């Protein structure tokens, strides 16, 4: 245990440079540079940082310390939209003795990521730390994978409609986006077991979606009978109860049995050797996951993920991994005049916001409440209030009044909207498809 | 003779050719395969703690009779990645070595 | 009772004509002809028929016998959209001995108003009975008052915006209709004490409505400080707490102390002698009220009502009295292509109706359960279902999603829509105003 | 004497100097006392008279008394001219029932 | 009780419930008694009080009293509203002068 | 009883069914793995009814080679050019058994 303190004492004595030790856990094996501060990072802590760099509590505040991704007793930043966390040990060892007491005393406290000053004892912040953090998620385990195929564009005359297959459909965001872009659709087969979502889709899309129920019953004969497909897309919100519990997973369980069915059905639906017709696919999962699961998924699909965050073209914090082979999905994410990048443009008439981006939401309305004191995120007549459903719909990019059907209680709408994908992100990925399939 | 085993594995993902890792990253190996008839096939799995090598992609494992990914479906049956079904015959522990047997099922 | 039997027997013996006895109660003092059947009618029965010819209980079926507007035990008609009543005594005397029992046996049974035949013993149905029933509601008691003054058309050049004062406003249907027509509005002062409707108006009309709280606090000085008005419109719903409990309403009570406030404020706002600017007003009440109250209201306002039913231009049964002096409000009620006159045009995709008009919907939740056995008026997947809010909104003529504001429980939405006025009727009434005030 | 515990809810002007409450009983103003410009008192007594014809407010014509009273809460009667009146006493005398109303300043 | 032949020739309304005789002396009507629809009598009293600002007919407003009173032969008075009134009596007691006028039926 | 009758050419008429140049069927019964690399397969001679022929596509992926051919020094060359070593070929109770083993590549 004394190793870390000894190393800190030695550096303060000017015997070693701070770029040659692993500040997080205090080991002399340095292999990487810390993406935020100035120092070294060891192999063991790289995996833990990848895992825990994007995990947040039910209250919206961070779960694990920033430096060591661990912690036992913690402080917390005060500035809203900067809900990061620091633990006692790091503050005392690195910044200086007793600084934690002063940080606790001051009200409101600004952590070291807000302050205009860039140095605090040994803790020194970098200049391009946002870009550094973004690039840090490009350290995949294997790289031998070759570039994907590039099917030559088909001339406009020979183009023909698209046939789709969706797994764990949700409320049919894919069909909505495909209609928005202007691409003809010939089939759209969906699997789903949620009654509210089924009703919403049935009412909204004029019975164009064919439902086939549970996914654990689809056979290869069904796949061969339902005709050739040209796009297979799957992923969350995993409506079918294939993963047992939202919380009992921990960090490891559920992903395997979610990915098994997608791999099986994709294997069944893929063109056989000798056929050169275009074929595309897509798979999605959260950032907070084990390293072994990510390695295995990348091995079996033979590709590496591309992390996309929705806060660049919307007003929410939502980060995910996207496996696929769509044309040129690695290009930079850019906004358009049609987006609403602030929470002040999503509220109704006569209401005032308190943040810039909505932090987090869960199944229960208590999630929308903010702070350990449970204060609400909106101001109205100098009295705090929670977001309405018509405001969440704008936040997520859906058309307004999209989910008003079938006399659902106003609590189920919140879940339906929270579990769904983000429209502006999916449009980004689907945009290139116009070069291969006809248009209205 | 052998002591019955009750804690069944949940997965068997192909690590190398002829090595399979369950949900706890323990290595099982197929030691023998029995061929009764054209539609009846049996595989014997045994657990050995060995030093593992670099992992292989499915395109490098190559064609093989065995599947690439088993999984424990409810009610105690194992489905494979080819949509077939397999049945657990016995699961026993002898003198510290644990053995598993899987039997294919006809097509209906 | 024996008297009625004796005269019935005599008319059977062909000693008297059936047009010389009051079939309802048997008195020989005949003064009018029965609007529906062939026979005579006396004064007391005329008053009772005016009172009780439009009262329907919770299930939607008639409350009192068709003939004698009284009765102890009643049968029920079977054909939907003809929920009428016939008491045993009337059926047994006027149709024949034992007829009511025979009708009881049959299942289902069509009453004498549906039947293709026009005679059943003595009870014979008049062929022009719809028009006759419509005309029977123009036997206004006592005086016939003078014609109202016609205000000369103002040339288009001098027209100026309108200034409105509303009492018991509701969800601001008047402003909605005035916007629809295309007439400029300068003021719209509203009095109201219900929070939900206040929120709906505030959100929907962008803070154009000035709220001034309850009505029992408004003084004459306020009516002067708030400037001259050019339209004073009042009536139900009784949002304020001057009634509160229908337990003390009966037929004569509860409705006598809203006219007090309306008359007081109207008297305060009326232009003084010598000021000949245009001035208008409008007052509304239900059909089922006491005769003395109607006489008094007509005396004090010095006008007679005009009964207007929304079933001619919409898909609901709603009959009201309208006092006012707007130009030409007695002209015939016509429809337009923009209306939806049947319940099959108001349902969402994939649903099938069971009637042609919504029997009776009021604040009470069970009012949606129309028909005997408390039917649910919609079929969906061969199952019974109730109307959604997005279907009631179309039924009442409102724009879709009008009342989707502020996380209201759907019961509150149902009540709000039930209490409100009907848009097409109000548009009919307000249409002539375009000749007097500017237009957008 | 004999105090009366309940009061009429309304007084509608049927004819000149005749008023009918909510139960169609006729009350007549027998005497009016005039202390000062802002103080007026009216004595109402209950008599069973043969009513003639009803009249419109135009035909009743100008009069010191209002055309309609209403029992506001707290036992105060508000007239159609927006003023306020106060109930002094309400008694019974061998079947004769009497009421008194006194104006209040604005 | 003194029987008084003093007889005001013309009474003009300076303010509501305030009347001025040709001698500018104020008369205050105190009470109104109603026995029949055509039998309305009003008691007038002579007083010496400070007169306020004059009130126009509009300010006076509707009132059961007429605005003008004028003497008529046979001990009668002609009112502004064309009605005729009778002088029931006029007496003086304890320095207080009381006069009572009653309405006559129309014909 | 050792038998020197080594088959010359074995062709796959159906999956798990191989025909020698004498049209006699041989059925591979078991496949055994040593450690992780070496592969051994047992072939047995029998007289059974042959079914409809199966193309290579119908056979599908299989650890067995599709063709076998005799090679000098008691070796067999498989379809993928790999070499297999004969272990023994004996006859017991009128039933002939042959065991083949995979040689390491070099
Ligand atoms: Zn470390
Ligand atoms: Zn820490
Ligand atoms: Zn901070
Ligand atoms: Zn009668
Ligand atoms: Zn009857
Ligand atoms: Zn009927």
């Amino acid at each position: 245990e004394r190793t870390r303190e000894r190393l800190v004492y030695e550096v303060r004595q000017k015997c070693r440079n701070i770029e040659d030790i692993c500040i997080s856990c205090g080991s002399l094996n340095v292999t990487l540079e810390h993406p935020l501060f100035v120092g070294g990072m060891c192999q063991n802590c790289k995996n833990c940082f990848l895992e825990c760099a994007y995990q947040y509590d039910d209250d919206g505040y961070q779960s694990y310390c920033t430096i060591c991704c661990g912690g036992r007793e913690v402080l917390m930043c005060g500035n809203n939209n900067c809900c990061r966390c620091f633990c006692v040990e790091c503050v005392d060892l690195l910044v200086g003795p007793g600084a934690a007491q002063a940080a606790i005393k001051e009200d409101p406290w600004n952590c070291y990521m807000c302050g205009h000053k860039g140095t605090y004892g040994l803790l020194r912040r970098r200049e391009d730390w946002p870009s550094r953090l973004q690039m840090f998620f490009a350290n995949n385990h294997d790289q031998e994978f070759d570039p994907p195929k590039v099917y030559p564009p088909v001339p406009a005359e020979k183009r023909k409609p698209i046939r789709v297959l969706s797994l764990f459909d949700g409320i049919a965001t894919g069909l909505l986006v495909l209609k928005d872009l202007g691409i003809q659709v010939d089939r759209y087969i969906a699997s789903e077991v949620c009654e509210d979502s089924i009703t919403v889709g049935m009412v909204r899309h004029q019975g164009k979606i064919m439902y086939v129920g549970d996914v654990r019953s689809v056979t290869q004969k069904h796949i061969q009978e339902w005709g050739p497909f040209d796009l297979v897309i799957g992923g969350s919100p995993c409506n079918d109860l294939s993963i047992v519990n939202p919380a009992r997973k921990g960090l490891y369980e559920g992903t395997g049995r979610l990915f098994f069915e997608f791999y099986r059905l994709l294997h069944d639906a893929r063109p056989k050797e000798g056929d050169d017709r275009p074929f595309f696919w897509l798979f999605e999962n959260v950032v907070a996951m084990g390293v072994s699961d990510k390695r295995d998924i990348s091995r079996f699909l033979e590709s590496n993920p591309v992390m996309i965050d929705a806060k660049e073209v919307s007003a929410a914090h939502r980060a995910r991994y996207f496996w696929g082979n769509l044309p040129g999905m690695n290009r930079p994410l850019a906004s358009t005049v049609n987006d609403k990048l602030e929470l002040q443009e999503c509220l109704e008439h006569g209401r005032i916001a308190k943040f810039s981006k909505v932090r987090t939401i869960t199944t229960r309305s208590n999630s929308i409440k903010q702070g350990k004191d449970q204060h609400f995120p909106v101001f109205m007549n100098e009295k705090e209030d929670i977001l309405w459903c018509t405001e969440m719909e704008r936040v997520f990019g859906f058309p307004v009044h999209y989910t008003d059907v079938s006399n659902m209680s106003r609590l189920a709408r919140q879940r339906l909207l929270g579990r769904s994908w983000s429209v502006p992100v999916i449009r980004h990925l689907f945009a290139p498809l116009k070069e291969y399939f006809a248009c209205v | 003779l052998g002591e019955a085993v009750t804690d069944h594995p949940d997965r068997l993902w192909a690590w190398e050719k002829f090595v399979y890792l369950d949900e706890k990253q323990h290595a099982w190996l197929p030691l023998t395969i029995e061929i009764k008839d054209r539609l009846q096939l049996r595989v014997l799995l045994r657990r050995e703690d060995v030093v593992l090598g670099r992992p292989m992609t499915p395109t490098q494992i190559g064609p093989s009779l065995l599947p690439i990914m088993w999984q424990l479906y409810p009610d105690g049956r194992y489905r494979s990645s080819d949509s077939s079904f397999w049945r657990l015959v016995y699961h026993i522990k002898i003198d510290g070595v644990e053995d598993m047997l899987l039997e294919l099922l006809p097509d209906d």
